[PDB]
């Protein structure tokens, strides 16, 4: 990330499969500027990220056109427990009305199926989760 | 596992939740004539990278234009116009914003422009109440 | 009165009305989903994996069009307070189960017409738990597959193995033998065949059909459900596998019985109906029994066969009862249902009377069936060879003065304790007036018969006396038995799970009770919704496909969970969700349910679609949509958006739409349904008029001068009865597919609601609306008759005879034909035309 | 008679006319004369790479084209019109969605243009009410 | 002129989404033979012209 270290070049392994990686040495982080995705943790570790794509994941879910996608569906391959907040780039709606913060429900996929976990809190352009960020 | 964003629209009323979207313009430099492609799309990096790979294959390059200043409704009908439109062939009348996967090409208006110069007015205009949401001199 | 205070509907152009119907269709592609059905729970038997079960079901995933076999993986645990949506994993690897443009066989299209199943692909499948066998009918020929029997649970979708054949024609009605999963059976050319999946070996068993000519000349069929049984008694099979295997003991041979229905349709009247290929301009003969005419001559028969160890059909054998069926069982006109006891000892069958007032359940032990040969000395030989003790036991005898609704709930128990006196469960509506379950123990005491001579049994000659009849439920509500509902009997915990209307008639809830003692009825579903449920075979978790008048249908998976010492109070906790409630339209208003009382203080329920953008004070034109006939309840607390979207379209144009459950409808008991006994038409329309009067008084937008009455099938029939007997209230009448002459309709329906023509003469002339055509209006543009030309159920003759009598009485009409549509308008183009014609007709003439 | 209702119109047919828009407008340019194909076949996405690599192996070159505004249906017929239709050679001007397998070959519409100039405007309307469902024009700056 | 002709016309009208009106004479072969049915034919013709012409 472009956090307290400055510009860290994200390791791309292949353009075709949208897989990315970084090793980020300092505490916290700052938002990656492409969309505003950001994760903050405490210590120098490796993280791998994929941007999983909804088309083959929402065709498995039955009212597919009923829900509305608010962003990327990034998977994170990090070690368990060492990520302490994740910020997914939610589209802005709080500037308007009729969009509730007690309405939002979160998509965590499994081979088992969609889990609609309730998020922690929604920013103007982000959503944060707590320590189990699977 | 994958982690994902909020996904909710209530059944009991259609709301048209506004989106942080932005359109994209692709130019040409080499060929005999010049064609813009206007991608009325949301503002996700995954959608931008899908468009980037496809346009890179098509030999198109994006120039950073003025983005919209306001949120604007998903799925609604947005007529595309231009001061250089009418003389130049904007391909469909009403374009669509509604969200599609990166794994396919996104919904676009073709725009054969002929000469490119340094600036031609473009328009997009709502069909609910004809209010301006965007303009850019290219 | 006040022509400035009545609403004038905005008259749209024809292309405008098409634009409106298309804009409705833009989201009916969303609101129809065809929610999953025919669930089969199988455990994973792992105790260390992640998933506790696999649920198998039918479904269209909307990544594809035709519905397909699917499965979900139900996990062992779930992160609570965060709901799990089950993925729709495709069981098969995206092949198509219909030919190009939906072309089917004529027998397939007739069977789908019978069940009214409009969706395409794999219609329905059969499953065998132990082998894990999925035998189904897809596209051109039968298919099968397996998942987790002696083999394992796949993770990728597999290929469906085809069943090759030397036979021609379609292979209808396939079923796996439960005693041996390698063997299966089907009907082909109206005779029963049986095959084996692994070796490909086939075998015909019945020879009542020959295929010599058309059905006017080849009249005997076997193992197939006839027309009147298919379309009025909801039985679609005429053969039942024996669930257990007996051993003949020659050397090692395993016998496998099948009960089948012989049918002699020679005397039943033949009617010609136009073929779907209009170009050919030919008809099809149909053995269609009118009222008073002869029904098919029925009989039960045993088709046995004996197989080696390697699975080859060694022997085969047709068997028939020692005396003729008609002589052993007089007054038996229809075999409503049949099957076998679970242990295999006796083959049961529900008989039914010509007047449908004398239903009786009977058990037929397989030793009562001798082999069938032309040799009358072999016949006498085995009449002596049959033991004296074996005997048909008329176990149960429902008699009523109204009519017997066919309740298919019958769960006989194993009788291993004291090996006589069969103990069973039985739904009985005629006793208390409402369908309630009972546990009934009849003592099976055989008196001993000489089967060599032929005798005539008496009135209740095989009637066993009842040991006891504990009533497990009671009240002014009923247990669902018809319309493919069922009970689930956990014999381990001694509980019986049923569906019922105990809270209210507008909802179907899953209840459980113990049959040991008629104690406390535990509801398992949430109130405020209506539920179609389906249990596991292990009784540990169920599905409920539920909805409300406001919320669309969802499909949730609940899990019975709690202390095992009191299983009756096991709490159903929401485990996972399969299908969520879809997005309602932007211009859909939910309709309002109401109730009211008649002058006789009988409670009728009703619906109303309010006019969109209502301005208070104005009176709107009102379309009384109606069915009104028996065995159908339009109003219930369920989603009305998928089937009655046109009613919302009417509302969106500004028509008040009223729907009234007149007396004689289902879900509300026998005394309620029986007000139409011998007076069809004479009470329903009065209740509908009363409902209109009530809704007019309650809500202030009902213009009584502008009332349209629209109906279909039986409902249209009422619309024409409305315009005849209540002409000043109904401005127009859109009668779709009306039954205009009752004397032409079939036995099963009419011989029940009314009687035989000689018995209820004034009831037929009063109810046959085409004979009261003189009372139809002199004014034009008040009557629009719609009819599908190729109809098999309410034939075109009815509209034709109506138009004939209109011509003879000099009365105007309008008419619209749907030359391709049989009974339900199935083609979307024809449905779009039907609706724009309805909107135009109302726009101009209402 | 158990409620022979109309059942509306299921129209279980959507979101596939976008993925059969991409197979449309197959152009072959060995001389400056160009020929064209069109394909519209529903219900799956594994048809796409098979037909795409089929026309790759049979020398027809790709271009990205506008998806339909509202997706179309099968069991129904659509018309193909436009500036290049009628003026230049379109022999199957009638198209129709009907399902055929991912592996198998398809009905086309042969369309010669010759020296195309700078653009050929094309149309696929529906035969129901002739609503302007689909719009395009091809570009010689995207020809091979 | 078999009934199929009118039936196929109504079929193709349905498929093209075009309105019509229709009148059947259930007992008459090719000429409307019975005078009552002929009288209905004539009053329908006069009515149709009266209202929509």
């Amino acid at each position: 990330f472009w956090g307290p270290t400055g510009p860290v070049a994200t390791e791309v392994v292949d353009k075709e499969k949208n897989l990315y990686r970084v090793h980020f040495p300092v505490a916290g982080s700052y938002r990656w500027p492409n969309t505003g995705l950001c994760f903050v943790m405490r210590e120098a570790v490796t993280v791998e990220i994929e941007f999983c794509v909804w088309d083959q994941f929402l065709g498995e879910i039955n009212p597919q056109h009923s829900w509305m996608v608010a962003g990327p569906l990034l998977d994170i391959k990090a070690e368990p427990g060492a990520v302490e907040a994740v910020h997914l780039p939610h589209f802005v709606a709080l500037q308007g009305g009729h969009v509730d913060t007690s309405l939002f429900q979160m998509a965590h996929f499994k081979e088992e199926g969609m889990l609609l976990e309730k998020p922690a809190r929604v920013e103007l352009h982000h959503i944060v989760l707590e320590n189990p960020s699977f | 596992s994958p982690l994902g964003v909020l996904l909710k629209m209530i059944h009991n009323a259609l709301r048209f939740i506004p989106v942080t979207s932005v359109v994209l313009l692709y130019h040409r430099v080499h060929p005999e004539e010049v064609t813009f492609h206007l991608y009325l799309i949301p503002s996700d990096c995954s959608i931008r990278k899908a468009i980037d790979d496809l346009e890179m294959k098509f030999q198109f390059v994006r120039i950073h234009k003025p983005p919209p200043l306001t949120p604007l409704y998903m799925g609604c009908r947005y007529t595309v116009s231009g001061s250089g439109s009418g003389m130049l062939e904007i391909l469909p009348k009403e374009l669509e914003l509604c969200y599609r996967s990166p794994g396919e090409d996104q919904l676009f208006s073709e725009f054969y422009v002929g000469h490119l110069g340094s600036g031609i007015r473009l328009q997009v205009k709502d069909k609910k109440d004809e209010t301006l949401v965007w303009e850019a001199l290219v | 009165d006040d022509p400035a205070a009545r609403f004038q509907v905005q008259k749209h152009s024809w292309d405008g009305l098409r634009s409106i119907i298309h804009g409705s269709r833009k989201y009916s592609g969303l609101i129809v989903n065809k929610a999953p059905h025919d669930f089969q729970f199988v455990q994973k038997t792992d105790e260390s994996g992640p998933h506790s079960h696999r649920l198998y079901y039918l479904g269209m995933p909307y990544g594809s069009r035709e519905n397909s076999l699917l499965y979900s993986e139900i996990p062992k645990k779930v992160r609570k307070e965060a709901l799990l949506l089950l993925s729709w994993k495709q069981m098969l690897d995206h092949f198509q189960a219909t030919p190009h443009h939906g072309v089917y066989s004529r027998e397939e299209e007739l069977l789908r017409e019978r069940k009214r199943l409009g969706v395409f692909g794999i219609t329905s499948y059969d499953f065998h738990s132990e082998s894990g066998l999925f035998l189904f009918q897809a596209s051109n020929s039968l298919f099968h597959c397996r998942d987790g029997g002696k083999n394992g649970f796949m993770v990728s979708p597999m290929k469906p193995l085809e069943i090759k054949t030397q036979c021609s024609g379609p292979r209808m009605d396939p079923k796996i033998c439960p005693a041996d999963p390698a063997f299966f059976s089907f009907i082909n050319n109206s005779d029963l065949w049986v095959a084996n999946i692994e070796t490909g070996e086939e075998r015909r068993l019945t020879f009542c059909h020959q295929g010599l000519s058309n059905v006017l000349d080849d009249p005997k069929s076997a193992g197939v459900a006839t027309f009147v049984i298919q379309e009025e008694f909801d039985r679609f099979t005429g053969y039942w596998w024996c669930p257990t295997a007996s051993w003949e003991g020659s050397e090692g041979l395993k016998t496998l019985r099948i009960l089948y229905e012989e049918v002699d349709e020679s005397e039943v009247e033949v009617i010609h109906v136009p073929s779907p290929a209009l170009e050919e301009r030919k008809t099809d003969s149909y053995r269609y029994p009118r009222t008073g005419s002869k029904n098919p001559k029925i009989a039960l028969k045993l088709a046995e066969f004996q197989t080696d160890s390697q699975g080859k059909i060694v022997s085969t054998q047709e068997k028939e009862l020692v005396q003729p069926f008609s002589s052993l069982f007089p007054k038996v006109e229809y075999i409503a249902r049949a099957g076998w006891t679970r242990d295999g000892k006796y083959a049961w069958a529900m008989f039914l009377d010509r007047p449908q007032q004398w239903l009786q359940l009977v058990l037929l032990p397989p030793a009562l069936f001798i082999p069938s040969t032309e040799n009358e000395e072999q016949r006498l030989a085995s009449a002596r060879a049959v033991p004296r003790n074996v005997q048909p036991y008329v176990v149960y005898e429902e008699v009523t003065n109204v009519w017997i609704n066919v309740h298919d709930i019958f769960y006989p128990f194993p009788q291993s304790e004291g090996e006589d006196e069969l103990c069973f469960l039985r739904a009985n509506e005629c006793k208390t007036g409402f369908c309630h379950l009972y546990k009934v123990t009849a003592v099976l005491k055989s008196q001993g018969y000489d089967w060599s001579e032929p005798f005539s049994p008496g009135e209740d000659e095989f009637k066993c006396p009842i040991k006891e009849e504990i009533a497990l439920t009671s009240g002014e509500w009923e247990v669902l038995a018809r319309h493919g509902s069922k009970i689930w009997v956990n014999e381990e915990t001694k509980l019986v799970y049923f569906q019922g209307t105990k809270d209210t008639p507008l909802e179907h809830h899953l209840y459980v009770v113990s049959y040991e003692a008629a104690g406390e009825i535990v509801r398992l579903t949430t109130p405020g919704f209506s539920h179609s449920c389906s249990m596991s075979q292990n009784f540990d978790m169920f599905v409920s496909h539920y909805s409300s008048v406001s919320t669309p249908p969802c499909v949730h998976v609940y899990k019975l969970s709690g202390p095992d010492d009191d299983p009756l109070h096991k709490q159903p906790r929401f485990w996972a969700s399969m299908m969520e409630a879809a997005s309602c339209p932007p211009d859909y208003v939910p309709p309002e349910i109401f109730h009211f009382h008649t002058r006789s203080d009988v409670r009728l329920y009703g619906m109303i679609y309010k006019p969109h953008a209502l301005q208070p004070g104005k009176k709107h034109p009102t379309v009384l949509f109606v069915y009104g006939g028996p065995q159908v309840q339009l109003v219930n607390n369920s989603f009305k958006g998928i089937k009655y979207l046109r009613l919302n379209t009417l509302a969106s144009l500004g028509y008040a739409v009223v729907v009234i459950d007149g007396r004689g409808s289902c879900q509300r008991g026998l005394r309620f349904e029986g007000a139409l006994k011998n007076q069809m038409g004479q009470v329903e329309i009065e209740d509908q008029v009363e409902g209109l009067q009530f809704v007019a008084e309650k809500y202030g937008f009902i213009d009584l001068s502008r009332v349209a009455i629209h109906g279909w099938s039986y409902g249209g029939f009422l619309s024409l009865m409305g315009l005849i007997h209540k002409p000043q209230v109904f401005k127009v009448a859109i009668a779709g597919a009306p039954v205009t002459v009752w004397m032409a309709y079939d036995t099963g329906y009419t011989e029940r609601y009314m009687d035989v023509p000689e018995n209820n003469q004034h009831g037929y002339e009063a109810g046959s609306v085409a004979l009261h055509v003189e009372k139809l209006p002199n004014e034009p543009n008040r009557l629009l008759i719609l009819h599908g030309f190729l109809d098999e159920n309410v034939h075109f003759f009815h509209t034709n005879f109506l138009v004939s009598q209109l011509i003879r009485a000099g009365k105007p009409y309008q008419l619209q034909i749907y030359p391709n549509e049989r009974h339900s308008i199935r083609c979307p183009e024809s449905g779009e035309h039907y609706e724009v014609t309805l909107l135009h007709f109302l726009q101009e003439y209402l």
